[PDB]
RNA sequence: AGGGAAAGGUGAAAAGAACCCCGGGAGGGGAGUGAAAUAGAGCCUGAAACCGUGGGCUUACAAGCAGUCACGGCCCCA
RNA sequence: CGAAUGCCGGCAUGAGUAACGAUAAAGAGGGUGAGAAUCCCUCUCGCCGUAAGCCCAAGGGUUCCUACGCAAUGGUCGUC
RNA sequence: UGGCACCUCGAUGUCGGCUCGUCGCAUCCUGGGGCUGAAGAAGGUCCCAAGGGUUGGGCUGUUCGCCCAUUAAAGCGGCACGCGAGCUGGGUUCAGAACGUCGUGAGACAGUUCGGUCUCUAUCCGCCACGGGCGCAGGAGGCUUGAGGGGGGCUCUUCCUAGUACGAGAGGACCGGAAGGGACGCACCUCUGGUUUCCCAGCUGUCCCUCCAGGGGCAUAAGCUGGGUAGCCAUGUGCGGAAGGGAUAACCGCUGAAAGCAUCUAAGCGGGAAGCCCGCCCCAAGAUGAGGCCUCCCACGGCGUCAAGCCGGUAAGGACCCGGGAAGACCACCCGGUGGAUGGGCCGGGGGUGUAAGCGCCGCGAGGCGUUGAGCCGACCGGUCCCAAUCGUCCGAGGUCU
């Protein structure tokens, strides 16, 4: 369950490496964010040259938990890490790729593009 | 809401333990003890319990006994002399009553914890 | 000596009060059976006892 | 108004086409009726059923025989159901078809005397930093000369649970007609072996 | 009304009796995965099996996966949407009932505290019998 | 260095209660001394606060600086 | 004398209320006695061990040992 | 912010924060409405309306403010600038020290700087919970009626009606219908996930039982480590605000004179809000106005200012003592007491650990193999009279009247 201070690692090649999040995009008071929800972040490591820079102020899609989700059909999946990918104000990635899985609850909410992108869908 | 649960106690594990062990340990010894009531109610199972162990009389249930009473020579009686007086008996090798008055001291009412036969 | 005290002296009436619920209750009591004695039920008691069970003498 | 007596037994989840649903089973054995009240002589319009039957013979003043299916007043007694008034010879599971819509009534478990922050939820006081004797207390219950006391029904600490609580509008995913069986969307008030009642909702 | 049990073993009729008898050894298999307005498509998941809990019916198992980078855990109720269940490797040789342990130093370091398990090997094996006799018996 | 309390009284005469009874004792109950023993021993007289037992009147839909004025009921010598 | 947060003494209220002075820890069976959770004996259990063991100096002034005792002193009981 | 100095100097704790709230409306959102320089969408402005809502961080002791990122909105005030016998003590404000600065000096500065003792026991009122006594004009065992209280009342986004009314297009509705969210409320333990103080294993030091093997204590009040049923729980599950009926606010009308016209009004009649009343959930006849319905038990037996104001046995019933409880501080409440499965044991199943001990075989040895999913096993679902609820005792009408 993310929230404002949770390091997120980040499987696009938008340059950064890793991000925090500073709020999560659900109503007026949300607590948490899991897959499939939007948060706005800041960056805090990069990789040289990319679009992105250390400090940038960006949005983000979230895509792995390290705490497992619950399924209707009341099975679960739950992954070694937090990550997430990077997001332009009109919701597409600003990647040209995804490394690592990612939790098929992003084809509900319409993430269609990166589950396509993905190297696998769990 | 803590109890809806049981299994009495007061002291902490390794005292209260301890105790159980101490008063069985009597009881197999003497065959009748006197103690409190809430005392003498709990000894009851602990003690069933090793009666039936040396019932099967195996060299395991044997070594099984010998963790909670420690001395070989009252093992012996245990398994030789007390265990056969029931055999044929399915349970409840002990009897627990009470006595009328209490100790001039604290109050306390008592009873009284047999063998049975 | 600290904090929270009486503001005043409780009256001989309201000490009284508090005490109607203070009275004694009379010990409960039956005639032991197989002797002539009173004795508390569900008690094993010395002019006397059971059957299958232990009591006092016997000479 | 439909409805019969009964009594929680436990619960699990079944499945259903392609999903858990989570189900809390009631045993709402058959229960037969033994007193029609009239708004003639009561006032009022209701039906007296009754529930575990089994009574060996203990039944002296209220023998009551009066109606005939006096078979042997039930240990779990009798409670009326209000506006209901059926073929008047007992009460089986029946009348509940699954997919209807039901209130529950029961007896929530005992939490005895509860501290505020469980019987309310408070926020209490911190772990660290500052005092030490206050981490789970009410703080302030009052303001100053005025008024100068303290207003009926403060949230304090007390006596919670054990009480009359009525969950409403579960779903009826089941019913087993030959166990006398009732199977609801989970949650259901109280504790195993406890009597509920279980009437028709009240929806849109 | 005495068996508040048995009455809920009666409801439990959805019991299933056909799938491969495994403990904290390796197993690995498919599923159910709904999309594209179809309730179709099976997935596959293969992997070491970390954990089962066992509760009567509603028992459920969990599998350990790498999947490139990242490693993963999927949660299974051992009822219902798995059509088949086959497995890998019987090996296991596990000395406990959960073994999370593994998580933390997982590489091949895994391999050296989860050897093969001949024993168990050997009576699967041993449990080909199928009766050969068609057209002979 | 220095500071510095509390605490008097049986009876004319000990005649200070032999002996018996309940109690481990302490106490009591009979008996006996004395004009008197609620003069029996930190005992003359023994006031008040304070604590008991017994008896008459009185109170569980009321509300008060606790009293006063007026009727009315009950209880005791007219 | 009714008042001086007056002085001396006596008895009330709070009240059968807070407390009973290290969280090293107890159990049973035999004695003795008018009376025993609290004394004596035995068997289990726990705590200390550069000590919670042993030997001197200071300070204390019979607390040492024994026989008879239990009103009081002992934070309960007490035959100790 | 001040003026005045009336109670308080044999004491009325003083800024800010936290905890817990409650009330005002002069209304920040959401609900009705009138104008508009209202095409639509989006505003402006005033009227009715608190029923509920009114986010998270960076800086500073801060109140306040500025800033980051969001929101339907990030409302203004009162309650001793609410709340220190409820907590804090960062700020002004005791004693130490220094900088600037004024003073010959001792010393001084809401100027700066670093430091600096916040009290176990609630008598009355009040509040949250729980019992005892009497009453309810016969004495009982049950089931109810609801006078009158309390709880709850929020809100967004996307799809469809349609990119159609409207349109200088460059956008975009009313009315009506669906689907997901966010917080908050009651209850629950199937699932997910915690705890699970001795339920099961593994390990080190040491002392011991008995030399090997096997075990016990101590290393916490669990030595350490790896797991972990029941219960209790939130990060987990299910439900909830509502439909609906009646009366209204601003406001929109019908019919209609005074006043041959016109007017919502002066006689009458209709519409009309997240608001009012009732409806939903909970408490409730000490509702001394003590209610109602079903069923039971009835005899004067012996004496006064003759129906208890009488004592002693009854009746239907009810206590006492006992075995227990997802009930519980005590009490109360529920279930049982041999005509019995209430607790304990014992037997089966669930559940947890994860192949006991002993023997045999392989290795010089540490060890390894088989026997074996073995051995041990709290709470959960049940069975069975082996142990224990033995035997008994005490209350309790005999019911004045038109
Ligand atoms: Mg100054």
């Amino acid at each position: 369950m993310i929230q404002p201070q949770t390091y997120l690692e980040v499987a696009d090649n938008t340059g950064a490496r890793k991000i925090m999040c500073i709020r999560v995009l659900k109503g007026s008071n949300a607590k948490y964010a899991t897959v499939g929800d939007v948060i706005v972040a800041s960056v805090k490591e990069a990789i040289p040259r990319g679009a992105v820079k250390e400090g940038d102020v960006v949005k983000a899609v979230v895509v792995r938990t390290k705490k497992e989700i619950k399924r209707p059909d009341g099975s679960a999946i739950r992954f070694d890490d937090n990550a997430a990918v990077i997001i332009n104000n009109q919701l597409e990635p600003r990647g040209t790729r995804v490394f690592g899985p990612v939790a098929r609850e992003l084809r509900e909410k319409g993430f269609m593009k990166i589950v396509s992108l993905a190297p696998e869908v769990l | 809401r803590h109890l809806k649960s049981g299994r009495k106690l007061n002291r902490h594990s390794s005292h209260r333990l301890a105790l159980y062990r101490n008063q069985a340990k009597s009881l197999l010894t003497h065959g009748r003890i006197t103690t409190t009531v809430p005392k003498a109610k709990e000894l009851r199972g602990f003690v069933d319990h090793l009666i039936h162990l040396a019932k099967r009389g195996d060299l395991h249930a044997r070594r099984l006994v010998l963790r909670d009473l420690q001395d070989v020579k009252l093992v012996r009686k245990l398994f030789d002399e007390i265990a056969p007086r029931y055999r044929d008996r399915q349970g409840g090798y002990t009897r627990v009553l009470k006595l009328a008055e209490r100790r001039r001291g604290d109050g306390a009412p008592l009873a009284l914890v047999e063998l049975v036969e | 000596a600290k904090h929270p005290v009486p503001k005043k002296k409780t009256s001989k009436a309201r000490r009284d009060a508090r005490r109607s619920h203070h009275a004694l209750t009379p010990p409960t009591l039956v005639p032991c059976p197989e002797c002539k004695a009173m004795k508390p039920p569900h008690t094993v008691c010395p002019e006397c006892g059971y059957y299958a069970g232990r009591k006092v003498l016997e000479v | 108004m439909k409805g019969i007596l009964g009594v929680k037994v436990g619960m699990t989840r079944i499945f259903r086409d392609d999903r858990a649903v989570p189900v809390t089973v009631i045993l709402a054995g058959p229960c037969p009726v033994v007193q029609r009240r009239t708004p003639e002589k009561d006032g009022y319009t209701a039906v007296q059923l009754g529930f575990l039957p089994q009574n060996p013979k203990r039944v002296n003043r209220p023998l009551k025989g009066h109606f005939a299916k006096a078979g042997v007043e039930p240990v779990r007694i009798l409670r009326e159901i209000r506006d209901f008034n059926p073929e008047g010879d007992t009460v089986t599971v029946e009348i509940f078809k699954p997919g209807e819509r039901v209130d529950v009534t029961g007896t929530s478990k005992g939490r005895g005397f509860a501290g505020v922050m469980k019987r309310w939820n408070f926020a209490g006081g911190p772990d660290s930093h500052g005092a030490h004797k206050i981490h789970r207390h009410p703080g302030s219950i009052g303001n100053r000369k005025t008024p100068g006391r303290v207003y009926k029904g403060k949230k304090m600490a007390g006596h919670y649970g054990a009480e009359r609580v009525t969950v409403m509008n579960l779903e009826v995913v089941d019913v087993i007609p030959e166990e006398n069986l009732l199977l609801v969307k989970g949650a259901v008030p109280g504790p195993n072996g406890g009597l509920v009642i279980v009437r028709e909702t009240k929806k849109a | 009304m005495n068996r508040g049990a048995l009455i809920k073993l009666v409801e439990s009729r959805y019991v299933r009796t056909d799938l491969p008898e495994f403990r904290p050894g390796d197993t690995v298999r498919v599923s159910y995965k709904v999309k594209e307005g179809n309730r179709t498509r099976i997935q596959d998941f293969e992997g070491i099996v970390i954990r089962i809990r066992r509760n009567g019916f509603n028992t459920t198992f969990t599998v350990r996966k790498v999947s490139y980078g990242v490693g993963v855990e999927r949660i299974f109720p051992l009822h219902s949407p798995l059509i088949q269940k086959i497995d890998i490797v019987q090996r296991g040789r596990a000395r406990r009932a959960k073994l999370y342990f593994i998580r933390n130093l997982s590489d091949r370091e895994i391999r050296r505290k989860l050897r093969a398990d001949r024993k168990r090997i050997d009576q699967d094996r041993a449990a080909e019998r199928a009766a050969k006799e068609e057209a002979q018996k």
